[PDB]
């Protein structure tokens, strides 16, 4: 019933060109990479730290987000494919589960519902039997609006000390004064004494649990 | 299965090829035994009756032996001449047909291998 | 066991009545076929190694040829898979 | 919760049985003159069944050929005789598949039990009932509990006088 | 993240706000319209020396308060980004 | 809950057929000289059915063919005869497929009680009926009940004076 | 929790035939005059079952083939004799699948003890009952627990006089 | 925790095969006169089986076949004879899974001791009772408490005078 080795070599080698696209719809990435494309447009700087920085720091958040999935993944399929007690269809077939599992958990039922309805899926008995053409579109969904959810709640203090800035600013009859540049210094004080970076990726990874 | 139908009637007619060539090898092997009949296959009858058309165990089981599960007339080559020891093997066309089978063997390698050198030669690019 | 012969039950009873495509089970099917005509052809050649009688070299070799061709022409398909979604997913949308 | 639901429906059942029995049996015995009760033992196991049926093909006047090869061979040289006969035959068979679901809550096996009264004459002596009208009884009964043999069905009915 | 939570979101940071701008806001409002009333009494005809006191109250103002105000407001960005996890739906 | 529902078809059944007897051994007997109870025993258990049916083709006279390979030698030297037939043949069979799903509610076996008055005349002597009369009476009886032997009906019709 | 459950379900079950004993007990030997206890052994484990039957077809005459291949061949030259038979028949077998699933609380072994009274005539002498009654009383709660010898049923019924 | 639940579960069942007992025998021997005590040790051990079972096709009568081959060759020149016979038979076996999840808290073995007093007569003499009357105490006592020679039930009556 196994695969020869060429066949199981010509799938692992085909298999590993999907690795952003693994990455994207299927971990945490999307949710965080997006929030930082956010964060830097709240705090007035779109320059803000380099694109590399971000994605590097996104890419580590994930790794730290998933080292549970990793490790279950690891333990129980990866483990008797290295000690030869498992095939490779096993081995896919049951990897998979835990991963599953932990984008079912951040899934909307509405979005699930929309694709089963979209695919003229049977009626699915429970959680357990929901096919992965049908979960993945869903989580990457409920990923982007739960992405904007965290966005625009992020936007809400850079508007206030920009509402205030500009407030006093027409107050006193300077009305010529741009409130941007004044009020981004203050943006930056606002995210440094609140330790803004730590506070954000420590709230983003008690969300995904 | 098209490349299984496909090269099925070269692969075929290359195997008749060669048990035609056992059974003449027995018939030269033979030649001197008294009492022996020379014998051959209709290459031609038996290769399309092979074209036109056991019983192993069930091994439900993982754990017991699979067991085993175990079709040319042969016909008789008329003889030439009599001969005291009722030996009917007449060398000289078993030679002729040696090498006659021989030859039609290594054609239908040469044919096999083409179609096959074609279609790898299509599929490399 | 129970289950299963619960599920034949099942199965003759849905069978009495009567009387989606995926391409991920396309490309399964597809790659478990190359698999099992390379397994054959492997087994046939082990046989044969180990002098069984029923077993001529002419078939052997062809057999193997036969798989070689298949898995060149699934190398090949893969290829050109992988070629056209490596460019549909490099747009700028 | 269930259970309650199976023993209510069973003591249904028993009672419409008791009812029917003593319909009958009151307009020549009279009323109160006869008194019967009924226990049912029920089916609440769910079982489901699929058969499948095979028509015998061994005689060749009821079998079905799609496609059939006979060779036969007689080289006649008994003497040198060489004869042979390769047959080779496809049939059709006949195929009779029943899938049957059977209902919750039939009856298994029913045993009942009636009681007759004397005949209390003008007088008052009670006067035992006879041979015949046992036997009369007897048949009434069976035939109001739906007796059969299949079941296991016990059917006992007795006379004696009824206390005050 | 319902509609009603939403805007009870917004009703709070409107009010962290508003908290924040009245203190400068009403004392500029205060200054101004001292000075203007002064200038109404004195017979005055120049639409500046309301701004120089103005920007003196403000900068007193910030200066007196600014560690009240900054505390508030750093707090209640710490609770938001406390509570942020658990507003998603 | 269907039980209920099952138990309820059953009861209306009964009574229907109940009443049908009455009807016509009203007229002859006389209102209130004739009582009758039926049980009846009935099917709840879903079945669905498909038969599959060949029509033989043994006989070359009812065998209807596609296609027919017939190669025929006599090398004739009974001496050195040698006969070769070899035979290939395809055939064409009737097919009939039914499907069948039976009724839920059907009757499996129905048992009828009735009895019957005695005739008091103008004296007011309850004199009982007479063979013939008992013969009609069943007979009636076995016609309202739709009796069948199939089905396995019993049906008994006793002769006994009513009771005040 | 759920065992407190099974022994109401137990309770009632008994407490049930109890009655049912004592209403057919009550107007022959009278109100007060017996008195009757039944205890139930129950089943509470849930079983699940599947079996699977195939009908014999080692008779050719009820055998059913698909296919089926006879080459013989008989070169006669017993002398040099060579008779060679090869036989090939593949066959369609009878199924049979039922899947059952047992109730839970059905009745395993019931034992029922019964007391009755002595007969105090008007004198007031505590007569004692006669075999004949003691046997009819003995059918009678038989006919109403449900007697059965494969569930392993026992009854005793005794007479002796009431205390006051 | 779970302790105290199973010794109260057990608590219960006890009291009431105790009250069943002196129901019993209250009526005969007298409120008071009579008195029982029920130990019941219990099964709280949770159990899990699956069975399987094959039907022998040992003989040919009752074997089920799906593909026969028989190859037979005779070449008789007992002289230089040659038999050989090849048979290949692949069967279809009957099959029959039970699941079965034993009820937590069934009785393993249950031992009663039952005492009853004396008869004091109007005189006030405390006569001691008779073999047969305590015969029909241990047969009742065996009824009410469900006596079971599997189980290894116990059951021990004796009598003797109350104390004051």
């Amino acid at each position: 019933q196994s695969w020869s080795l060429s066949v199981q070599t010509l799938v692992f080698i085909t298999s590993l060109t999907f690795l952003p696209a693994i990455l994207l719809m299927m971990t945490s990435f999307t949710r965080i990479i997006i929030v930082f494309g956010l964060l830097r447009n709240a705090l007035g700087t779109p320059s803000a730290p380099p694109n590399q920085v971000l994605l590097g720091l996104a890419l580590f958040l994930t790794f730290f987000i998933m080292s549970p999935v990793i490790d279950k993944i690891y333990v129980d399929a990866y483990q008797p494919f290295s000690e030869q007690k498992i095939s490779m269809q096993e081995a896919l077939d049951k990897g998979a589960q835990p991963l599953r599992a932990f984008m079912l958990r951040q899934t909307r039922e509405a979005d699930l519902a929309l694709f089963a309805r979209l695919a003229n899926s049977g009626p699915l008995q429970g959680p357990e039997a929901v096919p992965m053409r049908i979960l993945l579109p869903a989580y990457v969904t409920s990923e982007l609006k739960t992405a904007f959810q965290i966005g625009f709640t992020i936007f809400i203090p850079f508007l206030i000390i920009d509402l205030v800035i500009a407030s006093v600013l027409m107050a006193l009859g300077m009305m010529m004064v741009p409130p941007a540049t004044i009020a981004l210094p203050f943006k930056l004080m606002l995210f440094v004494l609140v330790d803004g970076w730590q506070l954000l990726m420590g709230s983003l990874a008690q969300s995904f649990y | 299965d098209r490349l299984d139908a496909a090269l099925r009637f070269q692969q075929e007619a290359l195997n008749l090829r060669a048990q035609r060539q056992e059974i003449l090898a027995a018939n030269i092997a033979n030649a001197d035994t008294p009492g022996y009949q020379a014998r051959d296959i209709d290459f031609a009858s038996e290769l399309k009756k092979v074209m036109v058309r056991g019983v192993a165990l069930t091994l439900t089981s993982s754990h017991h032996i699979p067991a085993q599960a175990v079709a040319v007339d042969l016909l008789y080559r008329v003889p030439d001449q009599p001969s005291l020891d009722g030996n009917t093997v007449d060398m000289d066309r078993e030679r002729t047909q040696f090498a006659d089978n021989s030859l039609k063997y290594q054609m239908g390698l040469t044919v096999l291998g083409s179609q096959l050198k074609g279609m790898m030669n299509v599929l490399q690019g | 066991a129970i289950q299963g012969i619960e599920g034949v039950i099942s199965q003759l009873q849905a069978t009495a009545m009567a009387a989606t495509v995926s391409f991920a089970g396309q490309l399964h099917a597809a790659l478990d076929r190359i698999s099992d005509r390379q397994a054959a052809a492997r087994v046939q050649a082990e046989k044969f190694t180990l002098g069984e009688p029923g077993i001529a070299l002419n078939d052997v070799m062809a057999d193997m040829q036969k798989a070689s061709v298949s898995m060149q022409m699934g190398i090949q398909v893969r290829n050109k898979l992988v070629a056209a979604y490596q460019e549909v997913m490099s747009m700028q949308v | 919760d269930l259970n309650d639901a199976q023993l209510k429906f069973a003591n249904d059942v028993e009672s419409r049985i008791q009812r029917r029995i003593e319909a009958i049996l009151s307009p020549i015995v009279g009323n109160g003159n006869v008194h019967a009760q009924v226990t049912a033992q029920l089916d609440f196991a769910n079982k489901e069944q699929t058969e499948e049926h095979y028509s015998p093909n061994g005689d060749a006047s009821k079998a079905t050929l799609r496609s059939r090869q006979l060779n036969i061979s007689e080289q006649v040289g008994a003497g040198p005789r060489s004869t042979q006969r390769n047959e080779t035959s496809n049939y059709e068979v006949d195929r009779t598949i029943r899938h049957t679901k059977m209902n919750v809550g039939d009856i298994e096996r029913l045993s009942v039990a009636v009681v007759v009264n004397y005949k209390t004459l003008a007088d008052g002596k009670p006067l035992p009932l006879t041979a015949d009208q046992m036997k009369q009884i007897e048949d009434l009964t069976r035939e109001a509990m739906g007796f059969s043999d299949k079941r296991g069905d016990t059917l006992n009915v007795v006379n004696s006088p009824f206390s005050a | 993240m319902t509609p009603e939570s939403v805007m009870m979101m917004g009703t709070e940071a409107m009010k962290v706000a508003l908290a924040l701008a009245a203190p400068l806001l009403l004392v500029a409002l205060i200054t101004g319209l001292i000075i203007s009333i002064l200038q109404a009494a004195t017979q005055i005809n120049e639409m500046t020396l309301s701004f120089i006191p103005k920007i003196v109250a403000v900068f007193i103002a910030i200066i007196v308060a600014g560690p009240w105000m900054l505390n508030l407001l750093l707090d209640y960005v710490r609770t938001l980004f406390s509570n942020l996890p658990y507003i998603i739906g």
